């Protein structure tokens, strides 16, 4: 069924229009959203498809304050993403409440496009993580879907804010939505503004104007991340069935990413997956281990070496992991597309379910427990205080977070077949 | 051979019986299930025909197979089985696509039949993976609002890791079947089809590819045993189905009645809580002896999986148990 | 068809409107002449005065009326049909056959514009007073209006659409007829029109909204010149109607587009179901 | 049988000129009257037939101390609209009483017109509702036509006027408007200036000259709302046979309004009639429920997807109500007019009986009570006290209107079946 995108906030709308932009280039589509000429793909997920060939996506774009949803406005892709759905502070509470108000009429525009879709499978949001207007809004609405479609699941390609710590109020901010999202959200794919801005620093020579260049990385990935949705074959033809073997139990549902040909700007499959399993190529900044592992290469693969690749990466060890779930690697191949630069001929992404994520989680949580503990940021403001008088969303998001990094640490021991 | 395959095109016949009867669509199997999941779980005793022709009409109009050629589109029809006593219409429903005339030359009747056992094995094996994905469907669609009951979430983890267990044998099976059964055989099938000039080796290499694929899978008569043992699995995993539904069945049921009983505020809770203290032990009993009659028969499968033909089943055996959590005594 | 399917809806109406006065009368009592000068008249008055074979039309008329399906005393009100005039070189396509079951489909639902403009004309007598006879008429006017709408829209017309392709695409004259007696063959199918039961369901429905648009009109004249022959009538009615119309829609159900008229009438799920066959 | 449209007031003739250019556009019909060159339609029930191809409309013009009527005459329709039927107070008593003395001359203009029509079967009255000279004058003239037409029938696109609340009698006139329209009137369809006001607001800027813009809204309304009759069909080829359905009790009458794009400037039939039954796409400003709902669909509508349509509705369930009536919703299809912009392919309308316009009458009956307690604007003036001494149809009215409002919520109550 088709995927509707609930891109929200500033920064979430600025990965949500370049990820539209590249599958614009990447399907055959202009920046009108007329077929292409010059042009095989499964575009029903995620086009709606016009009668005169305009192949508009499923985009809720939501703004709040507006002030780079005017950019996007003036753009040549405008008329490419016309459903004509964008409907008008720095803190998490001031954003939660100013959703509370304007929850009919963008829920409204939700059901327009459940009801023009013949069925809906998912909800993908280009959440951001502490992003003033962005979170408390997204928890807010997030917890708002999942009441209203109870069958239907909710993705979150949060970008979690680690800048080497200007916004003071993130760790509160990120609390609050890591309780929503640990709750009311199926699944996370976790990635980090921190581990992207090394990479940044590696490939390339850019220090200063990261947010930019940064957004081609998380577009990389969430192009990639769906490819094999976007195109047939015989297996993960559903996103739900991808789903299935990265999250295996429901509170650990966060997805570390990573891609072979960072500077993807031949390579047999061995040389693609082992250079993956490398830390260099994962985005993400007592024993640890990975839960489960799934790998999706897209290029001129070899059939026959494959299975073979995965035994040879079985004799190398490259990734540790000894958890409770027996779940081994997941080797799957995708349609590299036609009209695009084919360099690197071979190129591959991976998504696992790694451990050491929750040192991410139990870092803000201690700058988190640090502020609470001198006080100084309560912010106070009369909407803070007025909405949360007692303060204590932000105790009941402690223990469910500290549950959260106890139930990850538990998946490290031998014993959680028992309570985690 | 050069009027087959215009006039009558013999190539395009082979080229989507791929697409469509060995699922080599996939986006189309699964938007048939998709639909068809109600009719199905329905004792089809009481289902016919020609609904499943007029959803499978709009299913085709809803996939990319559309963008083929109609006479192709059209030849496609469903086929009921010999109606099983007491069944689901799960486990009879396949596809034929009925052919008669020039191409039947190829496709004979006994194509026609291992055609029919191939779709057998390769409609459990993607029900299967569908049916644990609607477990985890329900699992994650369940869980989040029962976290302010945590009575449940402590059984509710207990249920959620065997089904993630269950996950991976399917998806690494079907890595297997994938490229390993599917795409080999397919890819020498069509070099040697495309290249050749004589039609009695266009006829005499397809079915090369059909009795290939019966040995790469496990439907020949000597993996028959590995097949009859992947029949435990493939019931505990319906098996489970069957639990995961009752476990939730009645939980949410009282939960629902919980609301109505604050509403009714807006003892009788009390006698709840002991049926629910009560029914706690015989519930996780129950899952336990599940997961250890797994584990038992999976194992003795995984072992099972010894170098016998080698091409593929100790490399699955290897796929299977990665990070060595079997074979280390489990 | 714009003819004996009735696309056309001016000339229908205003044939109607010139015309029932006439229909009221019974056979041997009307003129075939003064039916022939009225549909002259409707037909060039209305706007079907474009098309070239209309000044050939023949009101004929069919004595044993329904049962003819493999009352006497009525003409207008229910033995009344269309004819055409056939050449020899069509007369193939358009035969005794063809044209008759033009002919049994357009009387049968002839019945249908009948009771429909009956229960509009019988509302504006009225335009204490027990609303009884008011919240009949509602029931009884949908069923006939979803009914036709459901006639109108889903077999006449789509099907239509592709009889005009089949006979665009056929190649010889055998052809053409296979087309054109499975177009007519499957409509009338595929309308309530064929039926193992022949629905006589519809038929005794039809007859009690007849009985009712007759005797509440009559009593109506009566009452611009007390309850016994109003509210007791209106509810013998009314509990007579919902028997035979849930009857109908049972049986509608049972069989395997068909049903959804049934979903049609309980939409906003008022009497969604009452009794649950078996 | 051929309508008569009895254009009456400044407001209703505003209405009405526009309505008759719209349909001028919509027909094969130059701004002369004569048969446009460039170009199938039921023209002969809202067009009177020329020899020389003049498709003069049955339109009766009443003005009453007329200033606008002469800005309708100074235009290059006149000649389109010439019957040659125009014949020369802010109170409802003023306009009664100015409608009393030349009565018999303008109903010689109705006998007229109904003459030369081959048949008639209705009187469309573009009426006002407190609309000074309009109202009085179209009360008595409504009574006087059911009266000497008893078999034909009215109907009126009646605007109640509701703008926040200038004229300071609006409820009085209003409330003696509606007793005469409640026991004289066949059917009345509802309009609101501030619901469209509203609207207005919504799809564009323009608030200060709210009238000039908002005749668009209800001439795109009364097309549409004919255009079933006006273009041949398989069901509604008459008006009687779509009012019979709209209306299931005579008192309750009345009749709400809707259209799928409001800002009309592919949709399936699904996407149509889910928009529709939104409240933002209705027109107009204890439980509460629809009598009978009916939706008019002109497009390109692909046929075997409506019946579906309708199912798929009905598990969406938005529009649910449980009147005494069984009158269940109908989607019905009319052909979309050539030479026109076909832009939004597909666009419907929807005409039904809600409970909730009792509202909307009481708000009038409440600002009636309260300045009649007060006896603030009683008027007084000598022909207010000489037609009135009594006063007393005021209360007459009051007392009508009561039984309306009560029969509305008894139809709202499970037993309608006794008096209501």
């Amino acid at each position: 069924r088709e995927i509707i995108t609930l891109q929200l906030g500033q920064c979430g709308n600025q990965i949500g229009f370049e990820f539209w932009k590249q599958l614009c280039a990447e399907h055959g589509i202009s920046p009108e959203g007329i077929v292409e000429e010059f042009a095989t793909d499964r575009k029903d997920v995620f086009f709606y498809q016009a009668d005169d060939e305009h192949y508009i996506p499923r985009a809720v774009l939501l703004d709040l304050e507006p002030r780079v949803i005017h950019s996007i406005l003036n753009s040549p892709y405008a008329k490419l993403y016309n459903p004509e759905n964008i409907y008008l502070g720095n803190n998490w509470a001031s954003g939660f409440s100013q959703g509370e108000k304007i929850h009919e009429d963008i829920f409204d525009i939700i059901d327009r496009e459940a009801d023009g879709s013949d069925s809906l499978e998912g909800f993908v949001l280009c959440h951001s993580i502490a992003g003033g207007t962005g979170s408390g809004l997204g928890s807010y609405l997030l917890e708002r879907l999942n009441d209203r479609y109870p069958k239907k699941l909710v993705q979150t390609y949060s970008v979690f804010p680690n800048q080497d710590e200007d916004v003071v109020v993130q760790p509160y901010n990120s609390l609050l939505t890591l309780k929503r999202l640990t709750q009311n959200a199926d699944c996370v794919v976790v990635l980090d503004n921190t581990a992207l801005n090394r990479i940044a620093t590696d490939r390339l020579h850019i220090q200063n104007p990261s947010f930019s260049q940064i957004n081609q990385l998380v577009s990389t990935i969430m192009s990639a991340s769906t490819t094999t949705l976007r195109y047939p074959g015989y297996m993960n033809n559903d996103l739900i069935g991808l789903i299935a073997s990265l999250i295996p139990t429901p509170r650990l549902h966060f997805l570390m990413t990573g891609y072979t040909p960072l500077t993807t700007d031949k390579t047999t499959v061995l040389d693609v997956m082992r250079r993956l399993l490398q830390p260099k190529n994962v985005m993400v900044s007592t024993n640890h281990c990975y839960i489960a592992i799934l790998n999706i290469i897209q290029g001129e693969v070899d059939p026959t070496q494959v299975h073979k690749s995965l035994q040879r990466i079985r004799e190398r060890k490259l990734a540790n992991f000894i958890p409770w779930g027996p779940a081994s690697i997941q080797v799957a191949l995708s349609r590299k597309s036609p009209y695009l630069p084919s360099a690197h001929r071979v190129s591959g992404l991976m998504m696992a379910n790694h451990t050491s994520i929750s040192s991410l989680f139990e870092r803000t949580c201690r700058q988190y427990d640090k502020l609470r503990k001198r006080e100084a940021f309560l912010e106070q403001f009369r909407k803070e205080d007025m909405f949360k008088d007692n303060f204590d969303e932000m105790d009941t998001s402690r223990e469910i977070v500290q549950q959260l990094i106890d139930e990850y640490h538990a998946a490290t021991r031998p014993d959680y077949i028992s309570w985690g | 051979l050069d009027v087959l395959n215009k006039k009558y095109s013999l190539l395009d016949h082979m080229q989507a019986m791929r697409r469509y009867l060995l699922l080599g669509q996939g986006d189309f199997i699964r938007h048939l299930m998709d639909l068809l999941k109600p009719e199905l779980v329905r004792p089809a005793t009481t289902l016919y025909q020609h609904n499943l022709t007029g959803i499978l009409e709009t299913a085709v109009r809803a996939t990319n197979a559309q963008f083929d050629s109609p006479e192709i589109l059209r030849r496609l029809d469903v086929r009921l089985l010999e109606v099983s006593p007491g069944d689901t219409g799960w486990d009879v429903f396949s596809l034929d696509y009925h052919v008669d005339g020039p191409i039947a030359t190829v496709f004979t009747r006994e194509c026609m039949s291992h055609y029919l056992r191939v779709f057998n094995f390769l409609w459990r094996a993607k029900r299967m993976e569908y049916i644990l994905t609607d477990i985890r469907k329900g699992h994650m669609c369940n869980a989040k609002l029962l976290r302010n009951m945590p009575e449940f979430s402590g059984v509710l983890h207990q249920c959620h890791i065997l089904a993630s267990e269950m996950v991976h044998f399917i998806h690494q099976m079907q890595y297997y079947i994938t490229f390993e059964v599917l795409e080999c055989s397919w890819d020498e099938l069509w070099n040697k089809v495309q290249q050749a000039q004589d039609l009695d080796h266009i006829i005499a290499a397809h079915e090369v590819f059909l009795d290939t694929i019966i040995s790469r899978c496990l439907l020949d008569s000597d993996s028959r045993a590995l097949l009859n043992q992947l029949r435990a699995v493939f019931d505990q995993i319906i098996e489970l189905q069957n639990a995961q539904d009752a476990i939730y069945r009645a939980a949410l049921e009282e939960l629902q009645r919980r609301l109505q009983f604050e509403e009714k505020k807006k003892e009788e809770e009390n006698k709840r809580i002991g049926e629910f203290k009560e029914s706690i032990p015989k519930m996780c009993s129950q899952l336990r002896i599940l997961t250890h009659f797994y584990q038992g028969i999976v194992q003795q499968f995984l072992v099972l999986l010894t170098t016998s033909s080698d091409e593929s089943l100790r490399f699955l055996s290897f796929r299977l148990d990665f990070n060595e959590h079997y074979k280390a005594r489990e | 068809k714009r003819y004996f399917l009735m696309d056309q809806g001016d000339f229908f109406v205003h044939f109607m409107d010139l015309a029932e006065e006439e229909l009221r009368k019974p056979v041997e009592d009307i003129t075939p002449p003064r039916l022939e000068a009225l549909l002259e008249l409707a037909l060039r008055m209305s706007t079907a005065n474009t098309d070239p074979f209309k000044d050939d039309l023949k009101i004929d008329l069919m004595p044993h009326d329904l049962i003819t399906q493999l009352e006497l005393a009525l003409s207008g009100l229910e033995a009344f049909s269309f004819d055409y005039i056939v050449k020899w070189p069509l007369s193939l396509i358009i035969n005794r056959k063809a044209l008759t079951r033009y002919q049994m489909l357009f009387r049968h639902m002839f019945y249908c514009k009948h009771v429909e403009r009956q229960l509009c004309s019988v509302w504006i007598s009225n335009k204490q007073w027990f609303a009884g006879a008011f919240t009949l008429r509602q029931r009884m006017l949908n069923f006939v209006q979803n009914i036709q709408y459901y006639m109108m829209f889903e077999v006449m017309e789509p099907t239509w659409h592709i009889l005009e392709k089949n006979l665009k695409s056929a190649s010889n004259i055998d052809d053409v007829l296979g087309h054109h007696t499975g177009f007519l063959d499957t409509c009338l199918k595929d309308c309530m029109l064929t039926n193992p039961e022949l629905l006589k369901v519809f038929s005794k429905l039809m007859s009690v909204c007849v009985m009712f648009t007759n005797c509440m009109q009559k009593f109506t004249q009566s009452m611009k010149l007390l309850v016994s022959g109003f509210e007791a009538t209106i509810n013998k009615f009314d509990k007579n109607f919902s028997a035979h119309l849930l009857d109908l829609l049972a049986r509608l159900s049972i069989y395997s587009g068909m049903a959804s008229v049934i979903s049609r009438l309980d939409f906003n799920g008022f009497y969604t179901e009452r009794l649950e066959r078996l």
